[PDB]
C-alpha cells in the first residue's frame, strides 16, 4: 500500500562508459617467442570460456559514429608504433647523399604488364656514405631502391640526377625492428571491472539505430585489426543480408559503409625473390639493406577473381536502392594523394600499395546479367613501398626492412568503405566513388555491435514493508 | 544468466540479484592472468606505458567506485545485504500506479529511467531521516 | 561543514560528523573529472612520471589508511555505524575533571592529547580484551 | 604470533587470529619510511622504474587480493565476524573421522589436504544456499 | 614539493623539444655593424656597452655531409671572449656550451 522506498542491489543498468579494454591472444603470439609479435607489452593471454550471454525483450539505440572506442584504439596502436620503435636505431646518417643508376645487370628491365607502372619502373640503385664503428672511417654503400620514397634535387635536370628521401627533408625517419614482425593476431578486447560490452546480435541490424537481441559481453570475439584504405580484409562476414551503413543516408559526405556476405581469394603478391643484406654501420646501428637480387625480377603485381566481384556486385546493387528502383554509376576518385588514391596496407612489412581501379568500369545501370556472365579473373598492378607515416601525421616514420624471399599476400575481403558524389544531380543519376581518407572507420565497421557501457547497480523501487523501529 | 537473464521482469528480478554480485568486483579473474610482472612472452624492455598504468589506474577507479558505493552503504545502513529496508516512504509526487503494475510491467530499467530526477531526494533521505533519528533499544519488557 | 561547525564543541561537533565524512570523501568526483586520458586540448607525448604515478599513490595509501579503518571497524563489532558504544570503563589515569565541561570546552583536542596515549593503549585493550570474550548462546528462553 | 602462533594447533589458534588479520591489509607500515615525493636528500632524476611500478603493482595486487576477500565474505552475509559458523553441515564424504584425535594431529594443514575434491562443494553450496535462504522479518512474536 | 613539480614539469617539457647540441658550435662575431643608432635615451655604461654583436657559423642539414653556413644575433651575456690567443681576432665562445650540453 505505501510507498516505503527500498533499495535493492545485483541487477544490470546502463550508461555511456569512457575507459580501456585489453589484450587478448592464443598460444601463438607467445609459443613465436620473438621479442614481441606486434601487440606484445607482456599483454593478458586471451579467455578461452567467452561468456556473451544473450538477453532479450529490451532495446537500445546503438551508434558507432558516437563510439569513443575507436580513438583510444588509435591512440593505443600508436602507442605500440611508438614502443616498439624504442628500440629501434636511428637512421639519419642514412639520409645521406646518395648516387643511382637505374639500369643494372637483371634479365628484365621492362616486364609484361603495362599499366603506367612499368613505363615508371620505378627501380633504382644507389651508392652512399655510412659510417664505420671507427669515428674517424666511414665507407660507401650500396643498396636499392625505388622512386617514390625519393626526389629529384639540383635539378641540372637530366644528368645523373642525386635524390632526396620525402620524409627526412620534413620529419624524421628510424629502423623498423626487423625482428619484430607486422602481420595481425586474433584479438578480444576485455572489459574490465565496473563495465560490459553489448554485442546486438540481431541478424538486420545495420549501422545505428535501435537494437533488440542483445549479447551482453566481457570480452570481444576474435579481431584482425589491420590497416586498410577503401577496402576490409581479414574481418568478419555480414549475417544474413549484406549491410549497408552510413552516418547521415541523405548527406553525400558521410562515406558509406558495405558489409558483404561472400568473400574474395585477393592475391597481392611479388613473386619475385627477395634480398637482405645486414651491414654494421656503428655500435648498435646495423642497416638492413635491399641486396642485388639474382635472377628475373618482374614488378610485384596482383589477382582477384573478378567474377566474385561481378555477383557481388550484382548483390549489392540489388540491395543498394536506397531511394531508386534502376540507377547506379561508379566512377574512380578524380583526386587526393596516394595514401588515398589506392588500396594500401602492409603485409610482411612492406606496404603494398595496391590499385583498386576495377571497380569503376562499370555501368550496373539496369541489367546485371551483362556483368555477371562476362566471368573473368583480373590481374591488376600493385605498388609497393618501404616507408610511412600512419594517420598522416608528420612525425617519426618506420623504415620497412627487406623480407629475403617472396611476398605472398592471399587474403579475403568482406567489406568496402565510399562516398557518393559531391556535386550529384537530384534524381537524374546518383554516382558512388573510393574514399579512404577516414582511417577511423575501418575499425568501427566490426565493433558497429559492439557498445560499451557503465554499471550502477543500485535499484530502487516503493513496497509497503519497512525497515526496524524503536518507537 | 551470468549478469543479465531479465528480459521483461521486475518482480521476477527480485530473486535474481545475487547472480550478479557474484561477478561485480571478479574482474581481478579476468586480472589476475596479465602476467604483466616483468615479461611475458619472451623477454621485454622496461616496456611498461600508458596501457598497463592506465589499466592499473582503471582498476584503481573502479576499486573506488566500489569502495564509494560500500562506505555510502554503510552510511545507509545497507552493506548488510542486498535487500536494504528503508524506513522512508515517497512524498506524494509520483502519478497514480499499482503495487505490482511497478513491479510487473518493467525490466529494472523503466524504473530508473522514469525516476531519474527524484532519485537523488531518496538518497539524502536514506542517507539522513533514516540515520539521524535513530535511538539503541528498548526499556521495559525482557525475557524476565 | 567538511570540517568546521566545531571551534570547541562535543555535542555540536557529534551532531556534524556526516558532513564532514560525506565532504572528506568526495575525491571520486574529482577523480572522474580529470580527463586527462592522452591529450588535453591538441597534442601530447607521454608524461606521466613521478608526479602521476605518485598521486595515485597517495590515493593507495590514504584509502589504505581507510581500509585499515574499515578493518577496525570490523574488528570491534563498530561497522554498524558511527553511533558505536564500547564495554570498556575509562580508567583513572586521567586527572580530575568534568564531563560535560570536557564536551563543551576541549574541541576534541584538548582531550586527545592529554588522553593520547591512553587512547592507543586502551585502543590495544578494546581490540583484545573485547571480542574474545562473546558467549555463544542462552538456553534458558528463546523462540522455542 | 607475528606469521607464527600456531606450531600444532587446531582449536588453540581459533582464537588467535587477530594478531595476523592486524597486519592483513597494513602495506602502510612499511611504506611510511620511504620519503619517495620524488627525491629525498636534495635532488635527483626520475629514477622510479620497473622496480618502482613493481613494488606498486604488488601493493595494488596485494590490496585486489584483500578487496575480493572482504567480497566473498559480504556475499555469504557472515561477514560480522571472522570465526562466523554455518547454518548447514559438511557431508561426511571423508573417512569417518573423531572430531578430538583430528584436533590434535595436524598443524591446520592437513585436514586441507582432502579438500581440492571437495572445496568447491563446500564454496558454492555455503555462498548459495546460507546466503539465498534469509527471509525479511518476523511476523508474530514480538514486544506486542 | 612546490620546487620539486616545477622544476619535474620543466624537464618533462625539455624531454619533446629538440637538440642543439651541432648548433654549440664555434662562432665569429662582429660588433660594429651596419645600424644608425649608438646612444639610447640611457647611459649608465649600459649603451656604449650596446651588448648587440650579428655572428656567423656553421650549420647541418639533416644529412651528415652538408654544412651551410648561417648568422644570426647574439648578446654579450651568452658568449665569452678567448683571450687565450694572442687578442680577440673576432674569437666567441658559448659559456653554457663550453660548461653544459
Ligand atoms: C667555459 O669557458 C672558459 C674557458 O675555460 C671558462 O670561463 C671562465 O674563465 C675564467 C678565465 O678564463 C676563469 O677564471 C676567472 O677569470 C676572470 C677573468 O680572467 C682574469 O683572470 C685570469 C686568471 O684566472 C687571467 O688569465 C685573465 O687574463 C684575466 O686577468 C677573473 O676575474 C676571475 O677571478 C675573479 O674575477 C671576478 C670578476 O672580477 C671576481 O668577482 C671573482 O671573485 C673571481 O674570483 C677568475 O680568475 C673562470 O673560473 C672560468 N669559469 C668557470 C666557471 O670556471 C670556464 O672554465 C669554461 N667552463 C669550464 C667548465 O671549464
Ligand atoms: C598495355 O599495352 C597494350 C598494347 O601493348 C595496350 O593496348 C593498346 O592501347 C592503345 C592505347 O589505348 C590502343 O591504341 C589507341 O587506340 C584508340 C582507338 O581504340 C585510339 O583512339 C588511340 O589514339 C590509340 O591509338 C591500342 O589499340 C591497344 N591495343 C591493344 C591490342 O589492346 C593496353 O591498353 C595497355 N594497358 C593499359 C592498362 O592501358
Ligand atoms: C538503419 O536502419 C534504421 C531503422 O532501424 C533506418 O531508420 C530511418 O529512420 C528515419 C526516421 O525514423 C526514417 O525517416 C526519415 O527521418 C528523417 C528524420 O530523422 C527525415 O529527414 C527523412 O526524410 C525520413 O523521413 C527513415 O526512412 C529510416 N530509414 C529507412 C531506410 O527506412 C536508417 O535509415 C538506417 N540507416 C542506414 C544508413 O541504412
Ligand atoms: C588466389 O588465391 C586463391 C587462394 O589463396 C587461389 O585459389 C587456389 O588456387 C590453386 C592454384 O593456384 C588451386 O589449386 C589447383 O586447383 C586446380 C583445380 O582444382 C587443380 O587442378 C590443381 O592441381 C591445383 O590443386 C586451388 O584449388 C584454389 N583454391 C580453391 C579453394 O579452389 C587462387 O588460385 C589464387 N589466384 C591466383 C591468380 O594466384
Ligand atoms: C596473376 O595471375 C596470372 C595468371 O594466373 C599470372 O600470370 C603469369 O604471367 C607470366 C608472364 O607474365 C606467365 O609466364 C609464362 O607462362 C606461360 C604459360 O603458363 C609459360 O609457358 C611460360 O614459360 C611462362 O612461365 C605465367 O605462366 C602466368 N601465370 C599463370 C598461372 O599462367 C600472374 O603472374 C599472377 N600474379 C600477379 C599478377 O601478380
Ligand atoms: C590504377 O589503375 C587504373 C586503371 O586500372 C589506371 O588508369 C589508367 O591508366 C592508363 C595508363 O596510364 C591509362 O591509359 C592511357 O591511355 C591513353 C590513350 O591515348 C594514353 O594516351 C595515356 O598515356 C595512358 O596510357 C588509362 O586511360 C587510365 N584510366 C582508365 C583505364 O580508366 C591508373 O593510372 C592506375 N593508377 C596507379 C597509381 O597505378
Ligand atoms: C535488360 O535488357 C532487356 C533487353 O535486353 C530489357 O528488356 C527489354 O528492353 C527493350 C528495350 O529497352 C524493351 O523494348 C521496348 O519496346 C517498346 C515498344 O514495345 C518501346 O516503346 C520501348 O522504348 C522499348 O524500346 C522491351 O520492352 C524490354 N522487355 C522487357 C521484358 O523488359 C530489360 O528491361 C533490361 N532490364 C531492366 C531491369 O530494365
Ligand atoms: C567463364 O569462364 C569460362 C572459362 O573459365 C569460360 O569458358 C568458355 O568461354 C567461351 C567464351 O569465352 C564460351 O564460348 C561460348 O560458348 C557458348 C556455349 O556455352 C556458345 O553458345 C558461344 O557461341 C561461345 O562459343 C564457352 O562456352 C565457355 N565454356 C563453357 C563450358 O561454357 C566462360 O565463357 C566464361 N563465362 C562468361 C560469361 O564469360
Ligand atoms: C589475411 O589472413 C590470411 C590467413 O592467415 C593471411 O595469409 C597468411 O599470412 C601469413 C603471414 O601473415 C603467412 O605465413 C607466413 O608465411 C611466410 C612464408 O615464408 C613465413 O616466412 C612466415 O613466418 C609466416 O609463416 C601464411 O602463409 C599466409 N597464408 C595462409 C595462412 O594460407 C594473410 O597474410 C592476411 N592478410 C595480410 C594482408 O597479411
Ligand atoms: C644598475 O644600475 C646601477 C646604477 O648605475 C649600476 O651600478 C653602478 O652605478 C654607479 C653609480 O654610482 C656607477 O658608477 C659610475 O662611476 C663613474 C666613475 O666613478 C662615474 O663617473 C659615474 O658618474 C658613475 O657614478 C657604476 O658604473 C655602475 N655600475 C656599472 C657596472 O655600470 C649597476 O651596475 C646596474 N646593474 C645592472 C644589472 O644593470
Ligand atoms: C647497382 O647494381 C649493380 C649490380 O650488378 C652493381 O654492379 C655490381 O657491383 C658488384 C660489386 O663489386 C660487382 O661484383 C658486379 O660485377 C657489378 N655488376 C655490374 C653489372 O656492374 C652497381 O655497382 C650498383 N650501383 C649502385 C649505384 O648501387
Ligand atoms: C532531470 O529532469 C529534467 C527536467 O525534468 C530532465 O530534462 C528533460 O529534458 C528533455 C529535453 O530537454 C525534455 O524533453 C524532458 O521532458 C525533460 N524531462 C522531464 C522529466 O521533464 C533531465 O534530463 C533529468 N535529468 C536526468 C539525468 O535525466
Ligand atoms: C537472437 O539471439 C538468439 C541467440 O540465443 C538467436 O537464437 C535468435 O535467432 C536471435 N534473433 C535475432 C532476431 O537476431
Ligand atoms: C547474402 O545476402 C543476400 C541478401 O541481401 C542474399 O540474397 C544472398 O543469398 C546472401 N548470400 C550468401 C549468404 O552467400
Ligand atoms: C543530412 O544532411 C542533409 C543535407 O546534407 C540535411 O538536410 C539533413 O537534415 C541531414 N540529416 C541528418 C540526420 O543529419
Ligand atoms: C631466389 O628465389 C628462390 C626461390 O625459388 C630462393 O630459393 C632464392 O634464395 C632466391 N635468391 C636469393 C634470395 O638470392
Ligand atoms: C557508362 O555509360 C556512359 C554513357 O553516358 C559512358 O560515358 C561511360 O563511359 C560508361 N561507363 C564506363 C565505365 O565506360
Ligand atoms: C577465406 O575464406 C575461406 C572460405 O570462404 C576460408 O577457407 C579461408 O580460411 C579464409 N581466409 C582468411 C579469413 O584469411
Ligand atoms: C522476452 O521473450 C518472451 C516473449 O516476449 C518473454 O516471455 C520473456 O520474458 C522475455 N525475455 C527473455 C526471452 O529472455
Ligand atoms: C512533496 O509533495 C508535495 C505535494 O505532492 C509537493 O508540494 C512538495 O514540493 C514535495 N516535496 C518534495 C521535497 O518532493
Ligand atoms: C564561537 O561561538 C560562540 C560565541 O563566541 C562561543 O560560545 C562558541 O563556544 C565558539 N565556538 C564554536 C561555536 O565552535
Ligand atoms: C565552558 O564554556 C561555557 C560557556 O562559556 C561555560 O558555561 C562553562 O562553565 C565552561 N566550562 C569550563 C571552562 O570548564
Ligand atoms: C554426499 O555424500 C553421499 C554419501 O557418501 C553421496 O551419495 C553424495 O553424492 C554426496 N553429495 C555431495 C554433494 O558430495
Ligand atoms: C649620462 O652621463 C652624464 C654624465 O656622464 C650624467 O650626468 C647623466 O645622468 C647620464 N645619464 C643617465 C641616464 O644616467
Amino acid at each position: 500500500e505505501n510507498l516505503w522506498v527500498t533499495v535493492y542491489y545485483g541487477v544490470p543498468v546502463w550508461k555511456d562508459a569512457e575507459t580501456t579494454l585489453f589484450c587478448a591472444s592464443d598460444a601463438k603470439a607467445y609459443d613465436t617467442e620473438v621479442h614481441n609479435v606486434w601487440a606484445t607489452h607482456a599483454c593478458v593471454p586471451t579467455d578461452p570460456n567467452p561468456q556473451e550471454i544473450y538477453m532479450e525483450n529490451v532495446t537500445e539505440e546503438f551508434n558507432m559514429w558516437k563510439n569513443n572506442m575507436v580513438e583510444q584504439m588509435h591512440t593505443d596502436i600508436i602507442s605500440l608504433w611508438d614502443q616498439s620503435l624504442k628500440p629501434c636505431v636511428q637512421l639519419t646518417p642514412l639520409c645521406v647523399t646518395l648516387d643511382c643508376s637505374y639500369n643494372i645487370t637483371n634479365n628484365i628491365t621492362n616486364s609484361i604488364t603495362n599499366s603506367s607502372v612499368n613505363m615508371r619502373e620505378e627501380i633504382k640503385n644507389c651508392s652512399f656514405n655510412m659510417t664505420t664503428e671507427l669515428r674517424d672511417k666511414n665507407r660507401k654503400v650500396y643498396s636499392l631502391f625505388y622512386k617514390l620514397d625519393v626526389v629529384q634535387i639540383n635539378n641540372g635536370n637530366n644528368s645523373s640526377n642525386l635524390y632526396r628521401l620525402i620524409n627526412c627533408n620534413t620529419s624524421a625517419l628510424t629502423q623498423a625492428c626487423p625482428k619484430v614482425t607486422f602481420e595481425p593476431i586474433p584479438i578480444r578486447y576485455c572489459a574490465p571491472a565496473g563495465y560490459a560490452i553489448l554485442k546486438c546480435n540481431d541478424k538486420e541490424f545495420n549501422g545505428t539505430g535501435l537494437c533488440k537481441n542483445v549479447s551482453t559481453v566481457q570480452c570481444t570475439h576474435g579481431i584482425r585489426p589491420v590497416v586498410s584504405t577503401q577496402l576490409l580484409l581479414n574481418g568478419s562476414l555480414a549475417e544474413g543480408k549484406v549491410m549497408i551503413r552510413s552516418e547521415n543516408i541523405t548527406n553525400n559526405v558521410k562515406n558509406i559503409i558495405v558489409q558483404l556476405n561472400e568473400t574474395v581469394t585477393i592475391n597481392c603478391t611479388r613473386p619475385n625473390n627477395n634480398t637482405r643484406k645486414s651491414v654494421r654501420i656503428g655500435p648498435g646501428q646495423t642497416f638492413y639493406a635491399t641486396g642485388d637480387i639474382i635472377g628475373d625480377i618482374r614488378q610485384a603485381h596482383c589477382n582477384v577473381s573478378g567474377s566474385q566481384w561481378n555477383r557481388a556486385l550484382h548483390q549489392v546493387v540489388g540491395q543498394l536502392r536506397e531511394y531508386w528502383n534502376t540507377t547506379i554509376i561508379f566512377k574512380n576518385s578524380s583526386g587526393g594523394d596516394l595514401e588515398i588514391t589506392t588500396h594500401s596496407f602492409n603485409c610482411g612489412g612492406e606496404f603494398f600499395y595496391c590499385n583498386t581501379s576495377g571497380l569503376f568500369n562499370s555501368n550496373w545501370t539496369h541489367n546485371d546479367t551483362a556483368s555477371m556472365k562476362p566471368n573473368d579473373t583480373i590481374t591488376l598492378p600493385c605498388r609497393i613501398k618501404q616507408i610511412i607515416n600512419m594517420w598522416q601525421r608528420v612525425g617519426q616514420a618506420i623504415y620497412a626492412p627487406p623480407i629475403q624471399g617472396v611476398i605472398r599476400c592471399e587474403s579475403n575481403i568482406t567489406g568496402l568503405i565510399l562516398t557518393r558524389d559531391g556535386g550529384g544531380n537530384i534524381n537524374e543519376s546518383q554516382i558512388f566513388r573510393p574514399g579512404g581518407g577516414d582511417m577511423r572507420d575501418n575499425w568501427r565497421s566490426e565493433l558497429y555491435k559492439y557498445k560499451v557501457v557503465r554499471i550502477e547497480p543500485l535499484g530502487v523501487a516503493p513496497t509497503k514493508a519497512k525497515r526496524r523501529v524503536v518507537e | 544468466g551470468f549478469l543479465g537473464t531479465a528480459g521483461s521482469t521486475m518482480g521476477a528480478a527480485s530473486i535474481t540479484l545475487t547472480v550478479q554480485v557474484r561477478k561485480l568486483l571478479s574482474g581481478i579473474v579476468q586480472q589476475q592472468s596479465n602476467l604483466l610482472r616483468a615479461i611475458e612472452a619472451q623477454q621485454h624492455l622496461l616496456k611498461l606505458t600508458v596501457w598497463g598504468i592506465k589499466q592499473l589506474q582503471a582498476r584503481v577507479l573502479a576499486v573506488e567506485r566500489y569502495l564509494r558505493d560500500q562506505q555510502l552503504l554503510g552510511i545507509w545502513g545497507c552493506s548488510g545485504k542486498l535487500i536494504c529496508t528503508t524506513n522512508v516512504p515517497w512524498n506524494s509526487s509520483w502519478s497514480n500506479k499499482s503495487e505490482r503494475e511497478i513491479w510487473e510491467n518493467m525490466t529494472w530499467l523503466q524504473w530508473d529511467k522514469e525516476i531519474s530526477n527524484y532519485t537523488h531526494i531518496i538518497y539524502e533521505l536514506i542517507e539522513e531521516s533514516q540515520k539521524q533519528q535513530e535511538k539503541n533499544e528498548q526499556e521495559l519488557l525482557e525475557l524476565d
